[PDB]
């Protein structure tokens, strides 16, 4: 009865006159197609985690600017839309719309939680700031 | 042996569920064991004229 | 019209009832998750389409 | 065989005993939801997404 | 709103009248043909055993329907269940045979 885990942690009956299985009816909406569409639409949402820290305290994600991050995510969504529609150019674009949206920010791994850039990760900053004041034995 | 932790045994005039939990935790208590059933979501989809 | 029959039992446990406050808090968390990232909006609209 | 509660068709007596448990009847666990329509013969069960080798189960 | 309720511990099952009452499987009934078609399978398994040997009787109201004839010799035993069962179990949410 032991249930596994999904992740890792710290380690005279005669046949009565009603029954039959002859399959007379077929649904017009299409049970297989409806189940396929439901499978596609049932999926949970993507986990947008970049900007948040890991165990050691270092933020996750690339070191690119916020606005260029938003632009790249937009046109990647456009490419994925085209791929889903199975064409060469997406017809429902998320990028290069008519709206001027030059102030939009999208969370990236460039900025830490304090509000400073991490060109030198948090663990490295802590380590050097602590090593700056250690001392040895006299002799 | 600390008799304060074995209260329901040592202390005669103590109700079987009494616990002095914030100060000292007891090492002999009254546990309530269960046995349930968790059936799956069943339905019989009928049609409407 | 859905119908789901059953027999009289008291040891049945189907934990599924919550308050609107918890639903609203979950909705707020998901709205924060979206975070101007069109990649987490695209599949939803496409699949509902 | 058949269950006179939900009108589903079974094949083995142990199958019927295991099936009535979903309604609450005893006798002498892999499914999450179990539906059945009344105008056709096509049940639809639903099993967890991590299990292996699902035999036509959503 | 036609709902069925299974019988338990020997008590007979019951079906819901149009006026909210629930009755057993016996007597004179009146169905709309669409009401049967929408539940062609759930109804066969519940009702056919009672129409055959029990005391149930149903008046499926249709208005118009094509028919077909079967002649038999009167001086020999004849039985209609093999004909009238292959019709009930073939009623469908889209079609009916003769
Ligand atoms: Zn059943």
């Amino acid at each position: 009865k032991r249930i596994p885990r999904k992740t890792k942690g710290k380690s005279p009956a005669t046949a009565e006159p009603g029954t039959s299985n002859c399959e007379h009816y077929k649904a017009r909406p299409g049970i297989a197609s409806v189940q396929k569409a439901t499978e596609s639409a049932e999926l949970p949402m993507k986990n947008n985690d970049e900007g948040t820290p890991d165990k050691r305290g270092n933020t996750k994600g690339a070191l690119v600017n916020e606005h260029v991050e938003a632009r790249d995510e937009a046109d990647d969504a456009t490419k994925k839309q085209a791929k889903d529609t199975e064409k060469a150019k997406a017809q429902v674009t998320y990028s290069d719309t008519g709206i001027n949206n030059a102030n939009e920010l999208s969370r990236s791994g460039n900025v830490d939680n304090e509000g400073g850039s991490n060109q030198k990760p948090m663990s490295t900053r802590i380590a050097e700031a602590t090593s700056a004041i250690v001392s040895k034995h006299p002799a | 042996i600390p008799v304060e932790r074995y209260n329901i045994l040592t202390n005669p005039d103590a109700p079987p569920t009494q616990i002095q939990l914030p100060e000292v935790v007891d090492l002999y208590n009254v546990v309530t064991r269960y046995a349930y059933e968790t059936p799956p979501i069943t339905a019989v989809v009928m049609g409407v004229p | 019209t859905v119908t789901s029959p059953y027999a009289p039992s008291v040891n049945r446990l189907m934990p599924y009832r919550i308050s609107n406050a918890e639903r609203q808090i979950s909705q707020i968390i998901r709205v924060m998750n979206i975070g101007n990232n069109a990649t987490v909006i695209q599949p939803v609209l496409q699949d509902i389409s | 065989y058949q269950c006179h509660v939900c009108s589903a068709v079974l094949f083995s007596p142990l199958d019927l005993d295991a099936h009535v448990a979903s309604h609450g009847l005893h006798g002498n666990q892999r499914h999450i939801t179990e539906f059945i329509s009344s105008w056709q013969n096509h049940p639809i069960v639903q099993v967890s997404a991590d299990v292996e080798n699902r035999k036509t189960a959503q | 709103d036609c709902r069925i309720s299974f019988g338990m511990n020997g008590a007979a099952p019951m079906i819901r009248d149009e006026t909210g009452m629930m009755v057993p499987f016996e007597g004179n009934w009146i169905f709309p043909l669409a009401l049967w078609q929408m539940n062609t399978r759930y109804f066969n398994q519940q009702f056919d055993a009672w129409i055959k040997t029990g005391e149930l009787r149903i008046r499926i109201e249709m208005g118009a329907y094509p028919y077909m004839l079967h002649y038999y010799d009167p001086r020999q035993y004849a039985n209609a269940w093999n004909l009238t069962s292959a019709w009930l179990e073939e009623i469908t949410p889209t079609s009916i045979p003769s």
